RNA sequence: GUAACGGGGCUAAACCAUGCACCGAAGCUGCGGCAGCGACGCUUAUGCGUUGUUGGGUAGGGGAGCGUUCUGUAAGCCUGCGAAGGUGUGCUGUGAGGCAUGCUGGAGGUAUCAGAAGUGCGAAUGCUGACAUAAGUAACGAUAAAGCGGGUGAAAAGCCC
RNA sequence: CCCGGCGAGGGGAGUGAAAAAGAACCUGAAACCGUGUACGUACAAGCAGUGGGAGCACGCUUAGGCGUGUGACUGCGUACC
């Protein structure tokens, strides 16, 4: 799997792109 | 949007109180060649209030 | 042995007529929530409503003290906005007698069911006559 | 355990607790935390220690009538049912024989019954003068035997 | 030598979940949730046995005092009429007497009424 | 004198097929085969089948006069699900639980 | 008639021939006990106390069993402090039957 | 949201003074039971009708035990007239536990006293497998669009014409 | 052999010591999900228990106020790590 998705963090959710791998 | 708690089998048991099928049990029975058939609809060999409709 | 339980389907009952006229309200009140309750019988159990029908009447001509009869507000809320509503003494006797004795009695009453149904045995008026002489409701000097 | 040293998933960021191995022995097939080694479980037993067990166990073999002390106890051809025989003639059920001189016959005789073992009076041990109901020793036995313990 | 532990393993729950037996929903049929259960029981079992002598005492207390005051005298006089003629019946049994004879619940009230003055 | 028919392994969630199995417990046999004919549900057709595969059971192995019989005992029973997968977006992978019953029906003319 | 007697600590209301389960005595089996401490004697003329004691009435009994009533369960625990003990009990019990009030 | 007696209510059911009553704890006492330490009556493989005192407890120290698998005892003892295991019931120990049988099972178990441990799980976002919950709910993947007659068939919106 | 679609699945018959061994196959635990029965529940507020406790159901002994199941009502009681 792969999609990122917060700004920031190591794995939230969120919309966004940057941070987000699980 | 997601649950904090797993609700019982007791509340899963309540929300499925309404999810009980009413039987039909009004069959009516037609004159001409005493079939069972539903209410205002054709026969399986196909007669209607009588008279004959239409094949099969 | 065990202590005596009274069985709640053997409870022997009575009725009384209880002239609330010019009387304290909580000092009758809290006669009126005693024998309600059951307080006066030697078979009394905590668990059962061995207690009293009491019939109360003239409820609008029931004394206070002090200067409570301008200054003793009731506070209710409904459950709503604005919510908050406020009546004092005498515009609950002018509006409606029998809830100052019932409101009196309701509090020194236990909670929970049996003391809502300890609460049901309670039959109160604001005029001198009733309808429950069939019952035969022996005078209660409170 | 038979596997790679990588680790399974990164170290933050999953839904999973942290691991490092496959073979953490937390972990199904990949296990045992303190496993064993072949190791060799012989105790030390001193000289003094060893002849005074010795000499306990057999004066009570003597003090409780289980030993038996003969001239001499053979047997002309290697055959167990002569000695099923002559063991039955002098009321030995489970018996521990001690020789002096060591045997051919009389350990051939003996081999194959299990109730009956034969011993010089070299090989005893304290774990079979303790195990057989009664010990029958020869009289060269005994003198060997109070030689090598006296 | 390796010790496989499913058998006592299955009695230490099955233990746990015979004594669990009547409650709600996982208090009986989980062992984590019925574990936790059972022991809130003994809890509740240790400090009841201490509260079952002071409930008890209330109402046989309640019981003197309604008598007592049938009979026209408070609790607090009758029992200091019961100590002024050394007299040594126990709650239990004045209430006892106070349910169900009320003529020897009333010689009773008689004697600490004349002993009280 | 019980007579039992089954369908074990029907393609059906036990949820969907209690539903039918509740129309027609207690009834009799010859109501419950139209009750079944008139319903538009997916277990009338598997539940039909059974019923009269039980009847037909009762007739031809002891049974007797089918006016009596009525449908005393009727339960359906959960069977072994198939595990399936279904891809999601973003590179998951759920799982589809293909959920199978056991369906029993007894009729006994007592 | 009933009489109120005291044994272990406790005190009983009784009729002739009643089953009275009290703590254990040191007695056997099959003496009679006789409890000269009563409290009460009742009836539609009744015997009270004056001074605490009865001085001319007694209660006789059989004792009839020895025994041990339910096995009680004490937990002790204390909850984030690594505390617990569970410990059994069984009381021991006489019942006598009441033989004779002797008024 | 009454919201500065907990509440009802109270002109005492408020405050001060004098008392006597009474309620009130797992405190003290009464009855029964167990155990730890130090010591007197009878007396030793010392047991106690005894009697002084002690017995909340985390980190931690000390003492005593239960259960599980395997080894000796044991080519012994139980067992197809029913073993191990599973599921109830009863009895019993202060506890870990133990004993006996109903049913299921269908071939192994193991007294006592010693020995050795992969020896006891509820937690580690533990690991594997199974099954729940949300829930018969979202969704059924381009808004290019289907309608009828006949055929086949157990059954046709979708197949063939 | 019968139901069903020359199905799947089942009911008989038969083999067997046993189908409470039918191949989804020795034993068959628990979570989980049902059917039937007894009791309770639609004016009542909260770690769901505990102490008391009526009524009901069912075994009792040949009354004895006790067992088993449920638990109206009531005092106390805010899980574990």
């Amino acid at each position: 799997t792969c999609a990122r998705c917060d700004s920031x963090s190591r794995c939230g959710a969120x919309g966004k792109x940057s941070g987000x791998a699980s | 949007a997601v649950q904090q708690n797993k609700p019982t089998r007791s509340k899963r048991g309540m929300r499925r109180s309404h999810d009980a099928l009413t039987a039909v049990t009004s069959l009516s029975v037609d004159k001409t060649s005493g079939e069972k058939h539903l209410r205002h609809h054709i026969t399986a060999d196909g007669y209607y209030r009588g008279r004959k409709v239409i094949a099969k | 042995m065990k202590t005596f339980t009274a069985k709640p389907e053997t409870v022997k009952r009575d009725w009384y007529v209880v002239d609330a006229t010019g009387k304290t309200l909580g000092r009758l009140a809290t006669e009126l929530a005693r024998r309600l309750r059951g307080k006066h019988k030697a078979e009394y159990t905590p668990h059962v409503d061995t207690g009293d029908y009491i019939i109360v009447l003239n409820a609008d001509k029931v004394a206070v003290t002090g200067n409570k009869r301008t200054d003793k507000v009731y506070y209710h809320h409904t459950g709503h906005i604005g919510g908050i509503k406020q009546a004092t003494f005498e515009e609950m006797i002018a509006r409606r007698p029998e809830r100052v004795i019932e409101i009196a009695v309701k509090g020194m009453l236990p909670k929970g069911p049996l003391g809502r149904a300890m609460f049901r045995k309670l039959k109160v008026y604001a005029g001198n006559e009733h309808n429950h002489a069939a019952q035969q409701p022996q005078v209660l000097d409170i | 355990v038979t596997g790679s040293g990588k680790k399974p998933w990164r170290q933050k960021g999953t839904g999973r607790a942290r691991s490092g191995s496959i073979k953490s022995p937390i972990w199904r097939s990949g296990g045992v935390t303190f496993a064993a080694r072949p190791q060799d479980h012989s105790q030390k037993v001193n000289k003094k220690m060893y002849r005074g067990a010795l000499k306990s166990i057999l004066s009570e073999l003597v003090r409780q009538d289980r030993l038996i002390v003969v001239e001499k106890f053979s047997v002309e051809a290697p055959k167990t049912k002569l000695l099923a025989q002559k063991l039955k003639d002098m009321a030995l059920e489970d018996v521990l024989i001690i020789t002096g001189e060591l045997d051919e016959n009389l350990f051939l005789a003996a081999r194959n019954l299990h109730k009956v073992d034969v011993r010089d009076a070299t090989g005893i041990d304290p774990v079979s003068l303790i195990a057989f109901d009664k010990v029958v020793m020869t009289a060269d036995a005994v003198k060997q035997v109070e030689e090598m313990l006296a | 030598a390796r010790v496989k532990r499913g058998v006592i393993a299955r009695a230490r729950h099955k233990k746990i979940l015979k004594q669990a037996k009547g409650y709600y929903g996982a208090r009986s049929r989980v062992y984590r949730v019925a574990f936790q259960a059972v022991i809130k029981a003994g809890q509740y079992a240790y400090r009841d046995r201490r509260q079952r002598k002071r409930q008890f005492r209330q109402l046989w207390i309640a019981r003197i005092n309604a008598a007592a005051r049938q009979n026209g005298i408070s609790y607090s006089k009758f029992i200091n009429g019961l100590k002024k003629a050394s007299v040594e019946i126990d709650r239990k049994i004045l209430a006892d007497i106070a349910v169900f004879d009320k003529v020897a619940f009333t010689a009773l009230v008689e004697k600490a009424k004349a002993a009280l003055a | 004198m019980e007579t039992i028919a089954k369908h074990r392994h029907a393609r059906s969630s036990a949820q969907k097929v209690r539903l039918v199995a509740d129309l027609i417990r207690g009834k009799k046999v010859s109501q419950a085969l139209d009750i079944l004919t008139y319903t538009n549900k997916k277990a009338a057709v598997l539940v039909k089948k059974v019923l009269e595969s039980a009847i037909a059971n009762a007739e031809h192995n002891d049974g007797a006069d089918i006016d009596d019989l009525k449908v005393t005992k009727i339960f359906v029973d959960e069977g072994p699900s198939m595990k399936r997968i279904m891809p999601r977006a973003k590179g998951r992978a759920d799982r589809i639980l293909k959920r199978t019953s056991h369906i029993t029906v007894v009729v006994s003319d007592r | 008639m009933y009489a109120v007697f005291q044994s272990g600590g406790k005190q009983h209301r009784v009729s002739e021939g009643q089953t009275v389960r009290l703590e254990k005595l040191d007695i056997a089996t099959g003496e009679t006990v006789e409890f000269a401490e009563v409290l009460m004697i009742a009836n539609g003329e009744e015997v009270k106390i004056g001074v605490p004691f009865v001085d001319g009435g007694v209660i006789k009994a059989e004792v009839v069993a020895h025994g041990r009533g339910e096995k009680v369960k004490i937990v002790k625990f204390r909850r984030r402090k690594h505390y617990r003990k569970q410990q059994g009990h069984r009381q021991w019990f006489t019942d006598v039957k009441i033989t004779g009030i002797s008024a």
